């Protein structure tokens, strides 16, 4: 469904039919992660220059913050199973009630 | 009471009785639920569009209504119900005769108040459960404790604690424990209204005496206090926006508002809703908006919004007075006159004696309008007279209304009590039209009637005179004046040729509207009341004086059904839209459709209101009935229009008391024959003889121009290999010795055994009843599967069989066919033996009775040669 | 007189939704547009519901009782029809579109794709009164990732299989309890699952993409899960599937490509037991019978309605229709058949009964223009653009004569002599009528006088001169016959579009563009009569108009009129929605009829909704063709000017709602108008009305039957007639002895003579007394022969009827009858021997 | 089982074939076939009949007997035996399959003689006519009828539906009556056709 590629060149998130988000490593082209099972398919995928990763499926927005490194722990999960700290939680999320999301877009030197 | 022809469908134009209304939100959004009388009705509060309506009527009539999420809790009488959806979901019935007054819902706990200071408690069985089901306790509060209760109200982070509000003072009890925790101070003026705050332990209530209390229940002591003299408040609102405002609406009509930050009145909004009916019943801020809703005892349910402030700094003190948003709304008393806007059931156009006209929609409630009654500017330049302070226009006694010229001009006349003039109005632009029409003979206005061209409209006077106007230009071009005391019906039929009248001296008039003649005048017994002409069959009923339904036929000019039964006035009647049914309504209660071609009564009905009006859709679906008692509209839905109605005569004593099958439902079916010596085809369609003859040619046409491409393997027996229905000739089972050609015992076909079974009975009759029943590729398939080998038994039989299908003369053409098939396939075996005599006689046979049926031909011979010659000479 | 209803909708059987057979597989359901007709194919009759969406149907469905019909629309409108009493029950809207809708096979639930969403309802019980809100929720399913394609009931009721854009298949259970049993869902498509179904047993799952692959799940060990077993597929080179249907019984798949030719395969083995193709055009849809012998098949394009039975190899039906096509009709003159010209160059000769297309010719190159029998009627003759003027021969089905002008004129007008032997032709680019001779085919000569293209043509009857109208703002008569040639002309207001002759041949009415129906004296050549009609005409504002419709002068005229036979009233229509019936001698409007209410036809509202309306425009203007998932639909392929003369995508633009022609039943209260969505055939034939004629006080039903009781048979008789009640007049004539028939017959009063007639010829079509109706029409054509031939403008339909029945019902029973007494003859008497 | 799941006559007419036991006798021609064909035949009938199945070289006959503790359908016996005797009167295997899937297929059987008493060269003409060249005559009967025909000298023997087997039966005997062979090519694409329409 889509690709997001960040500044450095360096990794590659991308999004599938099958409910499933991969992020890539595309100087040596390795896989890092793979969040199998989404709520629903990611339509988009976008990545910062500080290197958040957002994610859309349909009215829901979702963010990541540290989801690109090469470490395990760094994968993107939904929830901490009893506080585990090694779970990478969303940095942060936002609901579109009504509305699906067509696309998304960092403003460039903004916040 | 119950009718055979009509059942109640819905009341159209009530929006809110008067009883307060209850605001649920459904996540962010908002719903109002107002009562209307025995039901209730649920808005959406950003469009103010009908959602739902409760299911049923209730019993007894709505006291109190309280929403929470998806449900919805309505108390009548003793009873309180749940609903969801509109759909009863389940009923509270408590166990004291005492009628419910007030109900609150707070957690799993629902509390109902009776009138007799009783409180009853209802819980949740399960924590989980949607709604409180089971009984949990009762609490009964004494007239040493309090006064009668005013309301039961919860403020928010208590446990268990119901703050009931008498008129002397409030109370706190414990519903789980069943205790009073405490009892506020005695208040020296009655409590009217109650409300709690959006601060804690704060509950705001009204007085009798305009007097606002903010009464702290944890301190127990006043905090502040409101004074509103020479007003009685009725309702209390606090804004949730931020904005430390409050609502008091009064009984007066008037709602205000105060910035308690301030100390100060914000604005007066006055007389939103009308004194006489009640004043503000209900005026409630939306949870977080801005937005406030209203309503009140007539009718109608307003919206108003404080827009932003136009200062850029201190907005708080320049505060933009309260701005109506939105509003829908009805009579506020019962309609006088209702009619069909159109030929479809879309719009309906009613007037009530609150001097306004209403244009309803069936089809969709937020279609309804209010017909404008500002007026045109005068044609001539001089200025109308009337007074400067607007007043409604009077009440409406008649109205006519074509749509014809709907769009061109005007297309309604009104006639207005005590009036000596008749408006018009515009249903396009949906206002009062630019010209008046006068008696001008100094008489009142009891008549109105248009031409169907739209051309014409006549006003009939209490003078007795005709007059006749052009809707366009509003001209006067004729006036009749045959009768001498006043013109209750005016009609002219579809073709503008003849015009009929009628009045209080008793005599009908018969005009020639073209030629401007008495065509000839009836006197009846009686004062003549109302006129109702059907256009299409050129009749027109006459309620009269003495209690009867005269129909007369306008080409004849006589009397032709005469209608009895009803013990008091008619009040209005009107036809069935296919002429054949008269629905009258009288003053003693009852509703009687009475059938022309019979002339009795069929149907009967008894009313709790005396129904005023009624009125058939054009398209005859629905009845609309208004009552003396009601703001709204009746609907009724026509159950003939979905099944047949037997035109048996009601029973006269029994109506009296709650106060030949085929000629009962208009239907005949044809015999299957009519006499023994008659030809009589099949009862069947008449293209299976042409089917049967050309059976091969119809089926060459039918295969494709290509062959279908199939798989090479493929299994033989796919056909028959069907999972399991197919009931063709292909798919027969045996039913249950020597070999036999035509069939071996126990394996033989259904057809064959009745075939031999008839020839040893001689009679044939079972066999040709299934010949009949065959489809036309099994019929070929038996035939031309008899057996044509000597000794040629089976062809004699079939030979037989058909001989003696032939003397019957009924499906004469299929036993024609059938033989027609045995030639073609057996023709060279009946050629090569026909010398044989089984075969000859047969067929000797066969020629006897096919020789007598000629007379078929002379008969189709003779009606061609006359039919010809005297269409053409 | 004047009550004429909405029967049935000719000239399409098909435009687009999903086609259903009925329960019992003997009627087939098929959308029309805005309506759906349902074709009984056992009794060969039709019918088209009265009830009218606002945009083209999408979804129908019938449940198995067979009383209740569920048919939605593009927008998710929906109606609830009562199948049995032709009556509207409830009108639904489900705010969305709505894919598909199927009744649940025991009828109590029935299913929606709306979207991502799957509706369960509660079937409103049909002997219930109406209410508020018949429909009760059963409950929502939110699963699907993107719109439902399909769904699928189970044989039991208990599980619903739908299909989505998701590329996945997913099970749902009716029931909550049975929730863990059918929680699944089926993934593995490369593209949309089109269908999927249960087998019989109920223990297979097979699934259908458009890609062209199916796919066989089990319930199977690798501790038990669905897994796909085998997968199979069509290799279609590029044709994707299209609609896809399953008969568990017979295991028969039937599946429809987009390029036009459908495959029946055997499952689970995946044999392919026939291959077809019925054109270039995409299969939309395809049903199954209930049976699993019939298989329905409906292209949209060409408006094809295809029902195949795959045992035999043989077509039960095979029809095509038109839309926006339609130029002409004419009736035949005993009114049995109906015939069109269309734009296609294609003449089509309907079954009234029937609605179906007995024959197609296809000589013409261009459009047929006009069409028109012969007195006699076995002959026809249309004229077309392509410059020719073509005769038919209905016995044999052969062009046998074709005039062709020296100057290659396009022809627009066509008019026939009454003893069929001169043709006449008139065109809008020569100002000038040709003749010609039907027997030799020759140009007889160019009739000249005409200023302005001629605009119609009609031959009297009887007097046998020729009227002519056109722009030119005149009309001459021309006695063209006769050794001296003489022309009157006569002036009119305005341009001439329409001319009708009276059956009696002494008046002829001209429709102009101020809007004016004006009747003249052929013989004097003076105005006799004037109708105004601007005020009557409804107009509607197109989409595409910057001026109201109120000052719009686009069509404010008749553009085709036509008389009733009787002479008393004439039928108007025009490029507008309404069809009007005005009475002449009192030059009023008797009836108007609103042609269309299809918002999808741009001529239908007079207001259109200002929230449409923006700052760029109506936001109908703006296309989105770009958004369909198909090449096929992007693509653009109109002109850039076209107006008409080619296929809808040329246009570009929307359809008008127009009649192009208007007719009277020779042979019964009823007219035709082609207009752009079929032919609508208005009738009086339910006739519920009550319209007594001379009524009394004594004259009573129970008095009739009274009547008979003391075998008073003429005073029942004609009190039936008093009455006018058809089941009155049938009991008093079929309770009338052989014997007292010409007694009756001698005794009945001339009034009521025209009465018993129209009686007779629409009773004696369809009843099986042969025999009985011959000995009435005999006994009343003996008894009253001279006064039918006094009045024949009076008498004309009713007779044409009775001769209808002698003809075409009486003739044929006893043509069988005696073919079998001569080959009786032959085979008795001859020798048969060796 | 998917959790979606939904909650003694004898076919052969003509000839008697009848703890329950079946016999039947195998002719010597059909021996071979038997033999290289026996493995396919056992398996169905141990399977899906749940029969006890052997053959008695000593006598050439073939054994059904019905296990009480295994089989279940009590019509198994007889539905195994008439499979049986279908691939004993001449029939090839997966013919003969379709009478263990199928339930509504029926064999007729009958003589040249029974039709009409030929002798000499009129009953070889009679076996010739119904064969015809190359066996295009009993080919035609076949596809039309939608039915299985062995001719084997004079005996004749039909399987397929019931009113298939009717059709082809009246076929056969016109041919050994002698009625004109057009007449009976032209009946065969009638039947055809009819036996396939719905109506």
């Amino acid at each position: 469904n889509s690709i997001a590629i960040d500044r450095s060149g360096y990794y590659m998130a991308t999004t599938g039919a099958d409910r499933s988000m991969k992020i890539w490593d595309i100087r040596n082209f390795k896989q890092l992660h793979s969040v199998e099972s989404l709520p629903t398919p990611g339509t988009n995928v976008s990545i910062s220059d500080t290197g958040l990763l957002a994610l859309s499926r349909g009215p829901h927005v979702t963010l990541w913050k540290d989801a690109l490194k090469l470490s395990g722990d760094s994968k993107p999960c939904f929830g901490s199973m009893g506080g585990n700290p090694h779970r990478n939680t969303p940095y942060m999320s936002h609901l579109f009630a009504g509305n699906k999301v067509e696309n998304l877009g960092f403003v460039p030197f903004e916040d | 009471k119950n009718s055979k022809i009509f059942s109640p469908f819905r009341i159209i134009g009530n929006v809110s009785n008067g009883v307060p209304f209850a605001t649920g939100t459904l996540g962010s959004t908002f719903y109002i639920v107002t009562c209307v009388g025995k039901t209730f009705q649920i808005y959406d509060a950003n469009t103010l569009h009908l959602l739902f309506v409760s299911e049923k009527e209730t019993p007894s009539s709505i006291v109190a209504l309280s929403a929470h999420f998806h449900y919805v809790y309505a108390a009548y009488e003793n009873k309180v119900g749940i609903y969801k959806r509109g759909i009863e979901e389940h009923l509270l019935e408590l166990e004291t005769d005492a009628n419910v007054e007030h109900l609150c819902i707070f957690g799993d706990y629902l509390c109902a108040s009776t009138d007799d200071n009783s409180i009853f408690i209802y819980k949740k069985s399960d924590p989980q459960d949607k709604y409180p089901s089971e009984f949990y306790t009762k609490l009964t509060v004494t007239e040493i404790q309090g006064g009668e209760i005013v309301s039961l109200q919860h403020l928010a982070t208590y446990l268990n604690k119901l703050t009931v509000v008498t008129k002397s003072n409030v109370l706190l009890f414990n519903v789980r424990t069943g205790k009073l925790v405490f009892t506020s101070n005695e208040f020296p003026d009655q409590i009217t209204t109650a409300e709690p705050a959006p601060v804690l332990d704060i509950i705001a209530l009204g007085t009798v005496t305009g007097e606002v209390i903010m009464f702290n229940m944890r301190k127990g002591k006043r905090i502040r206090t409101i004074k509103i003299p020479q007003s009685r408040i009725s309702s209390l609102s606090f804004r949730t926006d931020g904005s430390s405002h409050l609502s008091v609406g009064t009984s007066s009509g008037d709602l205000i508002f105060y910035d308690l930050d301030r100390r100060s009145r914000i604005h007066v909004l006055k007389n939103i809703h009308r004194e006489s009916y009640g004043g503000v019943t209900q005026a409630t801020f939306l949870n977080g908006q801005p937005i406030i809703v209203t309503s009140g005892g007539d009718n109608s349910l307003k919206e108003y919004v404080f827009d932003p402030s136009l200062s850029q700094g201190s907005g708080d003190v320049v505060v933009q007075p309260p701005r109506y948003l939105r509003s829908r709304g009805g009579h506020s008393q019962p309609p006088s006159y209702i009619a069909f806007a159109d030929s479809q059931s879309h719009f309906m156009l009613s007037a009530s004696k609150d001097r306004s006209l209403w244009s309803f929609s069936l089809r969709k409630d937020a279609q309804s309008q209010e017909m404008s009654q500002r007026l045109h500017k005068k044609q001539d330049g001089g200025r109308v007279g009337g007074s400067t302070i607007k007043s409604k226009f009077p009440e409406i006694v008649a109205l006519a209304i074509e749509n014809a010229r709907i769009g061109e001009w005007e297309n309604i006349i009104t006639a207005h009590k005590d009036e000596k003039f008749a408006r018009t109005w515009d249903m396009r632009n949906k206002r009062v039209g630019r010209w008046t029409f006068d008696t001008t003979d100094d008489g009142f206005v009891k008549s109105v009637a248009m031409s169907q061209c739209g051309n014409f409209g006549f006003i009939g006077s209490s003078n007795g005179s005709i007059t006749i106007y052009n809707m366009q230009s509003g001209i006067l071009r004729k006036k009749y004046k045959l009768h001498k005391r006043a013109v209750t019906g005016i009609s002219l039929d579809g073709m503008n040729r003849k015009m009929v009248s009628c009045g209080l001296d008793g005599i009908v008039g018969f005009y020639d509207f073209n030629k401007s003649t008495l065509l000839g005048k009836l006197k009846l017994d009686a004062p003549i009341t109302a006129m109702v002409y059907h256009r299409s069959s050129d009749l027109f009923a006459l309620a009269l004086d003495d209690l009867s339904i005269v129909v007369i036929d306008a080409v004849t000019q006589r009397v032709v059904r005469q209608l009895w039964g009803h013990s008091n006035r008619i009040t209005a009647f009107d036809f069935s839209p296919e002429g054949r049914w008269i629905v009258s309504a009288s003053l003693d209660s009852t509703i009687r459709t009475w059938d022309l071609p019979t002339g009795g009564c069929i149907d009967g009905i008894i009313v709790d209101n005396v129904a005023t009006n009624v009125k058939f859709s054009p398209n005859g679906d629905l009845l609309a009935t208004t009552h003396v008692t009601g703001n709204g509209i009746c609907i009724w839905t026509n159950r003939a229009q979905f099944k047949t109605v037997s035109t048996r005569t009601i029973d006269e004593s029994e109506f009296a008391r709650m106060a030949l099958n085929d000629i009962d439902f208009n239907t005949y079916t044809s015999l299957e024959q009519i006499d023994k010596e008659l030809l009589t085809l099949s009862i069947g369609p008449r293209s299976k003889m042409n089917t049967l003859l050309h059976l091969d040619v119809i089926r060459k046409r039918s295969k494709p121009k290509e062959a279908p491409k199939k798989s090479e393997k493929l299994p033989f027996f796919l056909q028959l290999s069907g999972e399991k229905v197919r009931e063709g000739i292909a798919h027969e089972t045996p039913e249950e010795n020597k070999f036999k050609v035509t069939g071996r015992l126990g394996f033989e076909s259904h057809f064959t055994k009745q075939l031999r079974e008839g020839s040893q009975s001689k009679d044939y009759s079972s066999l040709l009843a299934t010949l009949i029943n065959f489809s036309p590729a099994a019929v070929d398939l038996e035939i031309r599967s008899l057996n044509s080998f000597e000794p040629f038994d089976e062809i004699v039989w079939f030979i037989d069989a058909l001989t003696q299908g032939l003397k019957s003369n009924k499906n004469f053409e299929l036993y024609e066919t059938f033989m027609s098939l045995l030639f073609k396939a057996h023709g060279d075996v009946i050629h090569a033996n026909n010398k044989n005599q089984d075969i000859a006689s047969a067929l000797q046979n066969w020629e006897d009775v096919h020789k007598k049926e000629d007379r078929l031909d002379d008969l189709v011979k003779f009606c061609m040669g006359v039919a010809a010659f005297v269409t053409t000479a | 007189k004047s009550d004429f209803k909405f029967s049935n909708l000719l000239g399409t059987v098909y435009r687009q939704g999903n086609i259903t057979f009925s329960d019992d597989g003997k009627q087939l359901l098929s959308p029309v547009g805005n309506r759906v007709s349902v074709f009984d194919l056992i009794n060969n009759k039709s019918f088209t519901f009265e009830y009218e969406h606002r945009k083209n149907i999408a979804a129908i469905d019938l449940n198995k009782q067979g009383t209740l019909l569920i048919s939605i629309d593009e927008d998710g409108r929906a109606i609830l029809v009562n199948f049995k009493a032709r009556n509207v029950l409830h009108h639904f809207n489900f705010k969305e579109k709505c894919s598909a809708v199927k009744f649940s096979p025991d009828g109590r639930l029935f299913a929606l794709a709306s979207g991502r969403f799957l509706q369960i309802w509660k079937t409103p019980d049909v002997n219930k009164d109406r209410q508020f809100a018949p429909f009760v929720r059963h409950r929502v399913h939110a699963g699907h990732f993107q719109d439902i394609t399909s769904l699928t009931w189970s044989q039991d009721s208990r599980f619903i299989l739908t299909t989505s854009k998701d590329l996945s298949a997913k099970i749902w259970s009716v029931d909550s309890e049975e929730k863990n049993l059918a929680a699944t869902t089926f993934n593995g498509h490369r593209d949309y699952v089109m269908g999927a179904f249960f087998s019989h047993d109920q223990e297979k799952i097979y699934t259908v993409s458009k890609d062209g692959a199916v796919f066989v799940w089990e319930f199977t060990k690798r501790k038990y899960s669905w897994r796909i077993t085998k997968k199979h597929f069509f290799y279609a080179n590029q044709a994707k599937v299209k609609c896809v249907t399953f008969h568990p019984a017979t295991r028969l798949l039937a599946v429809g490509f987009t390029s036009g030719e459908f495959r029946l395969y055997d499952l689970p083995d995946f044999t392919l037991i026939q291959q077809l193709s019925m054109g270039q055009n995409p299969v939309n849809t395809v049903s199954v019978n209930q049976t699993g012998e019939w298989l329905a098949f409906g292209s949209s394009k060409l408006g094809q309605l295809l029902v195949y039975e795959w045992q035999s190899e043989s077509y039960i039906l095979k029809q095509q229709g038109h839309f926006d096509s339609t130029n002409s009709l004419a009736y035949s003159p005993d009114g049995s058949r109906v015939v069109t010209a269309s734009e296609d160059g294609k003449i089509k000769v309907w079954d009234i009964t029937s609605g179906f297309c007995l024959a197609t010719f296809e000589e013409h190159t261009s459009s047929v223009t006009a069409v028109q029998f012969a007195k006699r009627g076995q002959v026809m003759f249309s004229s077309s653009l392509d410059g020719t003027v073509r005769a038919w021969d209905l016995i044999r089905y052969r062009n046998f004569r074709t005039f062709t002008g020296t100057e290659r004129i396009q022809f627009n007008c066509l008019a026939v002599d009454p003893s069929g032997e001169v043709v006449c032709a008139g065109s809008l680019d020569n100002f000038d009528i040709h003749v010609w001779s039907v027997q030799t085919g020759q140009l007889l000569d160019a009739l000249s006088g005409h200023e302005g293209p001629v605009s119609c043509l009609s031959f009297s009857q009887e007097n046998s001169v020729l009227a002519s109208a056109s722009w030119d703002k005149t009309i001459r008569i021309w006695s063209i016959f006769g050794r001296s040639q003489q022309v009157e002309p006569i002036e009119v207001y305005s341009d001439v579009l329409a001319l009708s002759m009276r059956p009696d041949g002494k008046e002829v009415a001209v429709s102009t563009l101020k809007g004016q129906i004006s009747i003249f004296n052929i013989e004097d050549a003076k105005q006799v009569g004037n109708i105004d009609c601007r005020k009557d005409i409804i107009s509607g504002r197109f989409n595409q108009d910057r001026f109201t419709a109120k000052n719009s002068e686009r069509s404010k005229f008749f553009t085709t009129i036509h008389y009733s036979f009787d002479g008393m009233a004439i039928v108007a229509g025009g490029n507008n929605n309404s069809i009007c019936l005005y009475d002449v001698p009192n030059e009023v409007l008797l009836k108007r009829f609103i042609v269309s209410r299809n918002m999808a036809l741009n001529g239908t509202l007079e207001f259109l909704n200002s929230k449409k309306m923006t700052e760029a425009g109506s936001l109908d203007l703006i296309d989105d063709a770009g958004e369909n998932s198909d090449l096929e639909d992007r693509i653009d392929n109109s002109l850039p000017g076209s107006q008409r003369g080619g296929d809808l995508s040329t246009r570009k633009m929307r359809p008008e709602v127009r009649v192009t022609s208007v007719q009277f039943s020779p042979t019964a209260n009823a007219f035709a108008a082609a207009s752009t969505e079929g032919l609508l055939i208005y009738s009086t034939n339910d006739t519920i009305l009550f319209d007594p004629f001379d009524l009394d006080v004594d004259v009573t039903p129970h008095s009739t039957v009274e009547a008979l009781r003391e075998k008073q048979f003429l005073n029942a008789l004609v009190m039936a007639f008093r009455l006018n009640e058809e089941y009155l007049i049938n009991k008093v004539y079929e309770a009338i002895p052989i014997k007292e028939i010409p007694l009756v017959a001698s005794n009945i009063p001339a009034i009521y003579l025209p009465r018993i007639l129209k009686f007779i010829g629409d009773f004696a079509i369809e009843s099986q007394h042969i025999e009985f109706n011959l000995i009435w029409i005999k006994a009343l054509l003996s008894a009253s022969g001279g006064y039918i031939n006094e009045h024949k403008y009076l008498f004309s339909t009713a007779m044409r009827s009775i001769q209808r029945f002698i003809v075409r019902v009486a003739k044929e029973v006893v043509n069988t009858t005696t073919d079998n007494k001569y080959t009786y003859r032959f085979l008795v008497s001859t020798d048969g021997s060796m | 089982v998917a959790p979606t799941a939904l909650k003694g006559s004898s076919r052969i007419i003509g000839i008697n074939n009848t703890f329950e036991s079946r016999k039947i006798m195998v002719p010597p021609h059909r021996m071979t076939p038997l033999r290289n064909s026996w493995t396919k035949i056992y398996p169905p009938l141990v399977e899906h009949l749940k029969l006890q199945v052997r053959m008695n070289l000593k006598t050439k006959s073939v054994e059904l007997r019905t296990n009480p503790k295994f089989t279940t359908d009590p019509g198994a016996l007889q539905k195994g035996a008439d499979f049986i005797k279908a691939f004993t009167l001449g029939f090839d295997l997966d013919d003969s399959i379709a009478l263990l899937r199928l339930d509504d297929l029926y064999i007729e059987t009958f003589e040249v003689k029974d039709v009409k008493t030929l002798t000499g060269d009129h009953l070889s003409r009679a076996i010739g006519r119904i064969a015809g060249k190359d066996g295009k005559t009993k080919f035609a009967i076949e596809n039309a009828t939608r039915t299985r025909i062995v001719l084997a000298d004079s005996k004749i023997h039909i399987l397929g539906g019931f009113t298939h087997i009717r059709m082809a039966r009246e076929s056969v005997v016109s041919l050994i009556l002698g009625s004109p062979p057009g007449k009976v090519y032209g009946n065969l694409r009638t039947v055809a056709s009819r036996l396939k329409e719905r109506y």
